[PDB]
């Protein structure tokens, strides 16, 4: 996670007076399967 | 001017020049020698 709070920042050429405010969320994710035959899926319509 | 909630985006400055000039003056005058000696006068050059 990042956040720039409004204030000296977002001060930017883009923003000189620098009024917005900035949060960000990045993560990363991965799996495996090792034994797709240990994994069963059954398939249905329910009312 | 008006800074809406978003921003963003102006103002300039300027400087002008003054310019002088120096001008040579001057002059002169001449006498002879016998107007010193036969003068009604004795301080002329005075």
């Amino acid at each position: 996670t990042y956040t720039k709070k409004p204030g000296i920042e977002t001060v930017s050429y883009a923003d000189p007076y620098g009024e917005m405010g900035l949060t960000s969320i990045k993560w990363y994710y991965g799996s495996l399967i090792l034994r797709p035959e240990w994994i069963a899926l059954f398939k249905t319509v329910a009312a | 001017p008006a800074l809406t909630e978003n921003g963003g985006r102006r103002v300039g400055f300027t400087r002008i020049q003054l310019i002088g000039s120096i001008k040579k003056f001057g002059f002169f005058y001449e006498w002879t020698q016998e107007a010193m000696d036969f003068d009604t006068d004795e301080e002329l050059d005075s």
